[PDB]
């Protein structure tokens, strides 16, 4: 009895239509005691609940520690992407067989936070909606004898960063990364 | 136990653990379940809505009245397993709280005679209260499912588990179980 | 027509489950009871005996 | 384009763990946006949780 | 799958009394939505190919 | 394993999980039950002996809920050890000189 009972107990409350009388005070609906205290507006849209919660949490924030001035709030290109654990303008690498690949990376990167820092951090990248991996960090891997030449490192706007290696003896450039129009990073 | 920034703030600040004579102890985000249930855009029926905004609540020095009786309009009701749940106290859920007090904390034993006993109350209260009612009832009359005939099943599964409004089977596995039954009627009554 | 036209042809079958009867016997309408018997019969008989 | 989401897993529901977690490592294989995957009712053992952390490319853990 | 329209066609020939061939036939199937070319799982069944390879009892090593 | 989890499962999904299950991972899982089922046990005897000095005259209520809630926990770990008992199972099985026949009378039902 117990089982027939209790089995499946949770879809009728969103389903009336399928309950006897449509009568929701026949249903189990899941809810916490000290929560229903502030669940008062019916149908208010998810992004006016999490923005007001968020929103209200700066206002505070933005009072006791940045004393009410939002020009006090240090800004960066894009927040995101740092695992919880952890200036120069023409520069030029030279990968080895010992070159570990972690430090390797944070010097094309570089210290301030845009798209070459991005391009060469980020693991991953977007095609459509799926998550390949990132392309450019495949590219620029180190290896013996790929030799990486950075032009106008502190300006992002123009910064060019371009990868040669040895083509039949001599060594030409094989990459040229670098921004186009605004927001398009070219990897020629 | 969060609903805005105010209750929340205390614990992105560290300033909760002062209370208790503590050092500050900040906290590095928050969750919001029973908040979210009333939102535009999720899938509870209007009339839950309402039920949900009806209950008034408590604060947590009050909570735990919840495993004796409703407290903001919730109570706490075992599962099949003994977890506790917390759900908003409906008729279907206070009949849930009685039978947890009554048959189903019993031994083994005491279980089968005690149904036995309050038979005709338990059907009375699942066609009254519960979401599950008792499926051997034909025009109101409480039976049993060996004092009913093949039609009056036939009838009664389309009545429970067929919707008008929609005009539709809610789960196509439903149909499969009305239509295996009919084929058995064919298979009991024909001769050849 | 792969198994698709040559699949989907042929039909389900009821196999018959026995169906065991108590025969008791069967009741007639009252007007086709009072043909059998002469109408003087009713009330006649003493039923306790 | 670029958003993720997660999924909840119940740990006391051995027969969703027992479909769902290759699910998430095949979804996962073909880069759909899995940004994590939380364990509900339940801590998994250090060396399920190892499995886990190592198989399903997956950004974070949550635990409750 | 399933393929939108089959079409198969080509001279029938007959070899003549002095092995010069002559064309007297033609192959003219066409359909919509069919699982299969008929034709050609006829000709397999009750034909030949000209050339039938027959493989050794046991294969030689060369090298 | 998931199966064997010192902590009370829903059957229905224990019964269906352990069909898709290897012949050792089944065995592994039926290893870890039955360890599971010891320990309440040897908790329950020290329950046993903390009641009858107690039973010897609060504090005794607290120990008898305490054995009562053992006893759901290891009434699921027994279900789920038949569980497996019947899934075990399941896996071992799956002249004539009258002229009735020929009339030799007549000349054709010789072979004319
Ligand atoms: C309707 C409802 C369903 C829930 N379902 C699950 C679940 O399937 N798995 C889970 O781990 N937690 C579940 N939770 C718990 C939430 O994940 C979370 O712990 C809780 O809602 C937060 O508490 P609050 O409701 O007091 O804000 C559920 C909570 C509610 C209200």
């Amino acid at each position: 009895f117990e089982i027939f009972f209790k089995k499946d107990s949770l879809w009728q409350s969103e389903h009336l239509e399928a309950v006897v009388d449509q009568d929701v005070q026949r249903t189990c609906i899941l809810h916490g005691p000290v929560a229903a205290q502030f669940t008062k507006v019916i149908d208010e849209p998810i992004k006016s609940i999490m923005d007001g919660i968020h929103d209200g949490h700066i206002k505070k924030l933005l009072h006791q520690y940045y004393g009410d001035d939002e020009s006090k709030i240090p800004a960066v290109e894009y927040f995101g992407g740092e695992s919880p654990v952890d200036s120069e303008d023409s520069a030029v690498f030279k990968a080895t067989s010992s070159t570990d690949e972690e430090s390797w990376f944070k010097a094309l990167a570089g210290s301030e936070i845009n798209w070459r820092h991005a391009s060469f951090l980020c693991s991953f990248i977007t095609q459509d909606k799926m998550f390949v991996s990132n392309p450019i960090r495949k590219v620029f891997k180190p290896s013996q004898g790929m030799v990486v030449e950075i032009s106008n490192g502190n300006t992002s706007s123009k910064t060019v960063v371009t990868l040669s290696e040895p083509v039949q003896g001599e060594l030409k450039p094989t990459v040229i990364l670098k921004l186009l129009k605004e927001n398009i990073i070219q990897m020629e | 136990g969060f609903g805005s920034a105010d209750d929340t703030y205390p614990y992105l600040t560290g300033e909760w653990s002062t209370k208790f004579d503590y050092p500050p102890m900040p906290f590095d985000g928050f969750l919001f379940g029973s908040r979210v249930m009333i939102a535009k855009e999720v899938k509870t029926s209007p009339d839950a809505k309402k039920c949900i905004a009806a209950c008034t609540g408590v604060p947590d020095d009050k909570w735990e009245q919840t495993y004796k009786k409703p407290t903001g309009g919730i109570v706490t009701v075992r599962s099949e397993m003994g977890e506790p749940i917390h759900k908003i106290a409906t008729r279907g859920v206070m009949l849930w709280k009685e039978f947890d007090e009554t048959i189903f904390n019993l031994p083994k034993n005491k279980l089968v005679p005690t149904l036995e006993a309050k038979r005709d109350y338990i059907i009375s209260r699942l066609n009254a209260d519960f979401q599950k009612p008792w499926f051997a009832t034909v025009n109101g009359q409480a039976r049993d499912l060996a004092t009913m005939t093949y039609e009056e099943v036939a009838k009664r599964l389309v009545e429970l588990m067929f919707i008008r409004s929609t005009n539709s089977w809610f789960d196509v596995t439903w149909r499969t179980f009305t239509g295996d039954f009919l084929r058995r009627v064919e298979e009991r009554f024909t001769k050849s | 027509n792969g198994n698709s036209a040559d699949a989907a042809y042929a039909q389900v079958e009821i196999q018959p489950r026995a169906n065991i009867q108590l025969d008791f016997p069967e009741l007639k309408p009252y007007k086709q009871v009072k043909q059998i018997a002469p109408a003087e019969l009713e009330g006649l008989l003493d039923l306790e005996r | 384009k670029g958003s993720t989401f997660g999924i909840n897993l119940i740990y006391v529901n051995p027969f969703m763990l027992q479909w769902g977690i290759p699910l998430i490592k095949e979804l996962r294989s073909k880069g759909y946006p899995i940004q994590f995957l939380t364990i509900g009712a339940g801590v998994p053992s250090l060396e399920v949780a190892s499995e886990y952390i190592e198989t399903l490319g997956l950004k974070y853990l949550g635990l409750k | 799958n399933i393929f939108s329209s089959v079409k198969c066609f080509g001279p029938i020939k007959v070899e003549l009394p002095t092995k010069e061939t002559v064309e007297i036939g033609i192959v003219d199937y066409e359909a919509g939505a069919s699982h299969g070319n008929p034709v050609v799982d006829f000709l397999k069944r009750n034909g030949s190919t000209l050339e039938q390879k027959v493989n050794l009892e046991n294969p030689i090593p060369i090298a | 394993s998931a199966g064997g989890i010192r902590r009370p499962i829903q059957i229905e999904e224990f019964k269906t999980a352990i069909s898709g299950m290897s012949d050792m991972e089944l065995a592994q899982i039926k290893t870890e039950i039955e360890n599971s089922i010891n320990h309440l046990q040897r908790s329950n005897a020290r329950l046993g002996k903390y009641i009858a000095k107690l039973e010897g005259a609060g504090d005794l209520a607290l120990y008898k809920d305490s054995v009562r809630e053992n006893e759901i926990v290891l009434n699921n770990y027994n279900e789920r050890v038949d569980a497996l008992e019947q899934e075990t199972v399941y896996r071992k099985t799956g002249v004539d000189m009258d002229n009735s026949n020929v009339d030799v009378v007549t000349p054709n039902s010789i072979f004319i």
